[PDB]
């Protein structure tokens, strides 16, 4: 080898070490995908896609909002195969509004997302919003408009339990992914705490499955 | 709507008002090109190790 | 993009002095830096070399063991430690930058120069032409020779050119065979084969007066030649 | 007096057949798993060690069975036993290293001093292999140098310095290494289990599935290791004491020979259980 | 109702076009080439294996010198390689990590990127300083970018997911011309050697041929049954090949305005990611979802061989200008050069 060739090899080795360091630094992040049909306030703030980065108890997060990408999903969903989890937001007081029924459309979208072939081992975090308005307006309108076969007590807690069961009972192959549910609030960063707990559980499982003992 | 349908009709008319040649003639041209440029094709005809930088 | 050299002075024999150079206007950390001195009335001599990453240090036989070279990337400053002075060290020192990858042009820029006065297996490059008069609007040819052929097994030839304007730092014109650097007018051309080299100037202007130089880059003793002087 | 010539060779034949039938197919780990700085390399080395173990059985079968030329006895005393012992101890050390890697990849408590350890797996494997060999190379060329013909009932024909005290020292070093590795493994896996239990898992079948599988696999590994490898290392030192000297009667040596043979048979039979316990659980190994 | 009349007129025009296409069909290329010598057997080996990426490779391109190539990956990196010696010349870190296309300037000065951020970026390689900096950030699309190609040092052509293709001016930074007429997302683009026309294939199972100077659509080809994913011209500029998710490559001719030949085997039930030709066009290479590439005879519709060795889906491959090598990228984060 000549002098210029040796110098070129040295440059290539420097590029190698820089790339390796960057990859080692970037491998320890938590990536989340945010979806909805329902109000991203207090969940994203508290064109194209939007990045959002924050640190909570020594952990680096990346939240991707893809609400403005109005195209065929099936041709860019596969980019998000390696995401850590999915956050799903549902309006709890859109049962009596026609766009068909808003909450029926939400159920259809949830089923399509959960039964996709790229998400056989992806945890789903479910946030239900506007609980105060739902409780305020539950007394002035019955639940038969959306689900005729309720046949039970017309109270806020029972209605919330029924809705949670309806949304949790749509995951076929409930052996590889777990669905979490929560009723959103606006105090003490409880939403961030819930997301932290969910991602911690998922990370523990992933390390166990990677070390090969499960 | 009306404008989109009119534009589609105009595009279809422009597509229709285009001359075409015989598929046999096109196939003959393709075969002639492939036969003419056969010698200079390293993948089709393997090359000796002297002239291959990847060796 | 500028290079400024600082230090120098008058040192008695047996003393020491540390030259320094400063750079601004480019990415300093990703370059290799050279040292070149010039005798008061003689040609150019190579001294030391440091590379990017501080992984390669090459010296010269005449200055081996008495000289030390180092760099400081965060401060954009270059140094050359110098101890045990002699009477042959009188020259004017330079600073040159060099980058190496596929297609790069080393030795593209040159420094200003500081003068230090002290009180009292190498390829031989030959170019006997000197003190040749020139006339505007006429073609001029400059020759050069070497002991060993400069054509490597990879298809390269490692030869360079430099131009020494009166009272000015050298400017790189051609870095390898049939290659013109940035800022050079399209009237300088270089060709040859093996140990024969030439440089062609189709129409020489007023700014085409000075001293020209050859240089090899095959292995690492670095050798120049006694420059050819062209005057009007 | 009837155990040596009647029972042990049959059991060796059975374990030999099982080990061949398993390892001859499981050897594809050497090529199926793409090379990486992960813990797979340890598993590849363990596979190689088990395969080399699989070849020393027939010579001992012939030697114990009372058939064949008498030079096969000195061949066994020269090469085969040393190879068997080296492979066993190498396998032990690699198991310990796998335990360490699992601990530091799941818990990550003290990764400060081991930041520059990604590419050192090859160095560690080479170091372990060469240390074991260089501590057992002397007893192949520098052993049984003067095989005699008188009293053809004994395999201590080592003379002055390449012999008896060196044999004792090598045995002691080997047993110490095993004990240290065992303690390290048990502490590390206990720490991993305590870490795993802390997670707050409820109201699903997936969480209980993961916890059950983790606990079962860890306890299985530790239990198998202990049962298969403890009794021989309980009994080995007295056997060396009664082999280098006599200081006793025949019965006080006969029963020691019996227990050494039986415990070593179990510790050898441990090879056939390694595939299912270790190589089956790995996800990349199932593809 | 004028809508019904317009629909009837469009149906009549489509019927007339189909009748003209049927009348223009005299003989089949398969019948013509049934008496030609078949390619025997092709066994290429991996001369080189480029390593260094840490995520799935989505695109790559070749330089004009046939030695330098650029690769795009989801970890926000853009590497320029030296194919002969496996050296790295540059490593460009991008602002957004969701890249889906890359191009190498024909002059060797600039590079480009794009993706889910709706913006096509341009970088400058040869500078007075020693680093590569961003020269322009073009904006103006509403959906994602799928493909980007260079016409010269001052013009770029891009395709988007909002049924539109645009021509940009880098100096000004504004859309000079916009081509509209599609129905679904546009996925692939290909430029002709004369650089005066180009073709695009969208998700409505159609092909559209444009004209750069005039700014209009010339012809429409409809033979497929599902989404279209890749396009590539024949060297002579009179034909191109398409990839679809129905496990079928197809060949179309510009002069005859009809589909000529199809490729299909009963063992292929996957999709097609990338399609390329050889220098003379006799060998056709197509990347499949079943973890390996297939070599097809472009004149006899026969399976010449298989380029296996990739442990995941192959998403991109291209051939050099001199026809001396091929290189395939895949989701397993590796590049391999076959000769
Ligand atoms: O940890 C040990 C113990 C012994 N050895 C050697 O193996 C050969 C056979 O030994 P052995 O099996 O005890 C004979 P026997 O008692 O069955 O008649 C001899 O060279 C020993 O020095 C090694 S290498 N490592």
């Amino acid at each position: 080898l000549s002098a210029e060739d040796k110098a070129a090899v040295e440059r290539s080795k420097m590029i190698d070490r820089n790339l390796r360091e960057d990859g080692e630094k970037a491998a320890r992040e938590v990536k989340l995908l945010l979806l909805g049909a329902s109000g991203k306030n207090t969940i994203v703030k508290q064109t194209g896609i939007v990045e959002t980065h924050f640190t909570f108890k020594d952990l680096h997060f990346k939240m991707f909002d893809v609400g403005a990408q109005r195209s065929e999903r099936k041709k860019w969903i596969h980019c998000f195969e390696g995401v850590t989890a999915i956050i799903f937001c549902v309006a709890l007081s859109d049962y009596d509004l026609v766009l068909m029924n808003r909450m029926h459309a939400s159920m259809k979208l949830f089923d399509s997302i959960c039964n996709n072939k790229w998400f056989t081992d992806t945890s789903i975090i479910l946030f239900l919003n506007k609980k105060d308005l739902f409780e305020e307006k539950i007394k002035k309108s019955p639940l038969t408009i959306c689900y005729p076969e309720y046949a039970g007590s017309n109270t806020y807690e029972e209605a919330a339990a029924y809705i949670q069961c309806q949304f949790e009972d749509l995951n076929k192959r409930k052996d590889t992914k777990e669905i979490y549910t929560h009723f959103t609030c606006s105090t003490d960063t409880k939403n961030v705490q819930f997301v932290f707990d969910a991602v911690t559980d998922v990370i523990i499982k992933n390390n166990l499955k990677d070390c090969g003992l499960f | 709507s009306i404008a989109q349908a009119r534009k589609l009709v105009e595009q279809l008319k422009m597509e229709a008002n285009i001359d075409r040649i015989k598929v046999s003639k096109a196939a003959a041209d393709l075969m002639a090109y492939c036969e003419a440029h056969a010698k200079e094709d390293p993948l089709l005809t393997p090359v000796p190790a002297s002239e291959n930088p990847f060796r | 993009v500028q290079l400024v050299e600082s230090g120098g002075g008058l040192v008695q024999p047996g003393g020491s002095r540390k030259l320094s150079c400063s750079a601004s206007g480019f990415a300093f950390s990703s370059f290799g830096m050279h040292w070149v001195r010039q005798a008061p009335e003689k040609g150019l001599e190579w001294v030391a070399y440091i590379s990017s990453g501080s992984g390669t240090i090459y010296y010269a036989d005449t200055v081996k063991g008495r000289f030390t070279i180092s760099r400081d990337d965060p401060k954009n400053t270059l140094f050359l430690q110098m101890t045990s002075l002699r009477s042959e060290d009188t020259a004017m020192y330079y600073c040159v930058r060099s980058i190496y990858y596929y297609g790069s042009s080393p030795f593209d820029f040159w420094g200003q120069g500081t003068t230090l006065t002290v009180s009292s297996s190498d390829i031989v490059m030959t170019q006997a032409t000197s003190s040749v008069p020139v006339t505007p609007g006429e073609s001029v040819s400059i020759s050069c020779r070497s002991s060993k052929s400069l054509l490597h097994s990879n298809g390269n030839t490692y030869l360079y050119w430099f131009l020494q304007r009166p009272g000015q730092s050298p400017q790189l014109l051609i870095y390898r065979m049939s290659n013109l650097a940035s800022g050079v007018p399209d009237r300088f051309s270089g060709s040859g084969s093996g140990t024969a080299f030439t440089l062609t100037i189709s129409r020489l202007e007023a700014e085409d007066v000075g001293v020209y130089y050859c240089m090899q880059h095959l292995e690492y003793p670095l050798t120049f030649g006694a420059g050819t002087k062209l005057e009007l | 007096l009837l155990i040596t010539q009647q029972i042990i060779p049959v059991l060796y034949c059975m374990v030999f057949i099982a080990g061949i039938l398993l390892n001859g197919v499981s050897g594809w780990i050497f090529f199926y798993v793409p090379s990486s700085k992960s813990f797979i390399i340890y598993l590849k080395n363990i596979v190689i060690a088990d395969f080399v173990m699989s070849l020393t059985f027939p010579f001992k079968i012939l030697g114990d069975s009372g058939l064949g030329p008498w030079q096969l006895n000195v061949f066994v005393c020269r090469v085969s036993a040393v190879l068997f012992y080296v492979n066993m101890y190498v396998s032990i050390v690699f198991f310990g290293l796998i335990s360490f890697d699992r601990y530091y990849k799941i818990v990550k408590p003290l990764w400060t001093s081991f930041i520059q350890s990604v590419s050192y797996s090859k160095l560690l494997s080479v170091i372990v292999w060469m240390l074991m060999l260089l501590l057992a190379v002397p007893n192949i060329i520098l052993t049984n140098q003067s095989v005699r013909e008188v009293t053809q009932i004994k395999c201590i024909e080592l003379k002055s310095e390449l012999g008896r005290k060196w044999h004792k020292a090598s045995n002691y070093i080997f047993v110490a290494i095993f004990w240290i590795v065992f303690l390290l493994l048990i502490v590390f896996y206990t720490a991993i289990t305590k870490k795993i239990f802390k997670s707050h898992l409820k109201s699903s079948r997936n969480s209980t599935s993961v916890k059950k599988k983790s606990s079962r696999n860890i306890f299985s590994i530790v239990f198998v290791f202990f049962v298969c490898f403890v009794p021989y290392h309980i009994a080995r030192i007295p056997y060396t004491k009664s082999q280098t000297e006599a200081h006793y009667s025949c019965q006080s040596k006969e029963i020691l020979r019996y227990m050494k043979e039986f415990t070593l048979l179990l510790s050898a039979a441990n090879v056939c259980l390694d595939p299912i316990i270790y190589f089956f659980l790995c996800q990349p190994f199932r593809e | 109702s004028e809508l019904d009349q317009l629909r009837q007129e469009a149906e009549q025009l489509k019927n007339q076009i189909r009748d003209a296409r049927k009348a223009c069909a005299d003989a089949t290329l398969s019948q013509i080439t049934n008496n030609i010598d078949p390619v025997g057997r092709i066994q290429m080996r991996t001369r080189r294996t480029l390593r260094g990426h840490l995520a799935k490779i989505y695109a790559m391109h070749w330089g004009t010198d046939s030695r330098l190539l650029v690769s795009a990956s989801q970890d926000g990196k853009l590497i320029i390689w030296d194919s002969y010696t496996t050296n790295k010349v540059h490593a460009i870190p991008l602002r957004s990590s969701w890249v889906m296309t890359c191009a190498y300037a024909p002059s060797g000065n600039y590079v480009a990127c794009g993706g889910l951020d709706n913006i096509c970026s341009i970088y400058n390689l040869k500078t007075r300083e020693g680093n590569v900096r961003v020269s322009r950030e073009l904006a103006g699309h509403t959906g994602y970018l799928s493909c980007c190609r260079f016409l010269d040092d001052n013009q770029i052509v891009t395709s988007s997911g909002d049924t539109t293709c645009a021509l940009w001016d880098i100096e000004t930074g504004q859309q000079t011309t916009t081509f509209t007429g599609h129905t679904g997302d546009v996925m692939s683009l290909s430029l002709a050697p004369d650089t005066r026309l180009f073709v695009s294939g969208a998700c409505d199972a159609s092909a559209k041929l444009w004209d750069v100077r005039e700014g209009m659509c010339r012809q429409t080809f409809t033979g497929h049954e599902s989404d279209i994913n890749a396009i590539c011209f024949f060297p002579n500029g009179n034909a191109f090949a398409t990839g679809s998710d129905d496990a079928t490559c197809r060949l179309f001719d510009l002069r005859a305005d009809q589909e000529l030949m199809t490729y299909s085997h009963d063992n292929i039930i996957c999709g097609i990611t990338s399609v390329s030709f050889s220098k003379s066009g006799r060998l056709l290479l197509a990347g499949y979802d079943d973890f390996n590439c297939n070599v097809w005879d472009a004149l006899k519709a026969d399976r010449a061989g298989v380029l296996a060795g990739h442990d995941n889906r192959v998403s991109c491959l291209g051939v050099t200008d001199d026809g001396m090598a091929v290189a395939t990228g895949s989701w397993d984060s590796f590049l391999k050069i076959w000769n």
